[PDB]
């Protein structure tokens, strides 16, 4: 639903500063992303947090299947 | 609150590099997912026992008998 209003839509300011409050992450980092002026470095910022959580719960379901074929 | 603060002070807070070593390995160590097991906990105290550790901030010393001499006649 949050998609629907931002897919086709034009402002891409609009698109990245209203969905960077929605996703739960540090505060100062979203802070940041509001002190960043520059539009397609707030979209790669938002991309490379995705990608750093990302990575992180690849990196848990990793640890986790470890974990599974440690107790099998 | 502290999983945000103490990741940001390692590495911009100066420390030495016998410290730095276990900082990091305590921010590899801790910031999994908010980490529940025990040791985590006990590593969540011991980030913050590991980073007000006070390092960079020497305040300046003195290599000469004459100053050394006067401020403890002043103590």
């Amino acid at each position: 639903y949050q998609l629907e209003a931002v897919k086709g839509t034009s402002d891409p300011a609009m698109l990245a500063d209203t969905i960077a409050y929605h996703a739960t992450w540090t505060v100062a980092e979203k802070q940041e992303i509001l002190e960043l002026t520059d539009l397609e470095a707030r979209l790669k910022k938002v991309l490379g947090l995705l990608s750093r959580d990302l990575e992180r719960f690849e990196l848990d379901k990793r640890v986790a299947q470890r974990v599974k074929e440690q107790m099998d | 609150s502290d999983l945000e603060a103490l990741r940001k002070k390692i590495e911009e807070v100066g420390m030495p590099e016998a410290v730095k070593t276990k900082a990091l390995k305590e921010l590899d160590r801790l910031e999994r997912m908010q980490q529940g097991s025990p040791e985590a906990t006990v590593a969540r105290t011991y980030l913050d026992w590991l980073t007000e550790v006070p390092w960079s901030k020497a305040d300046p010393e003195v290599l000469d008998i004459n100053h050394t001499r006067q401020v403890l006649d002043e103590d």
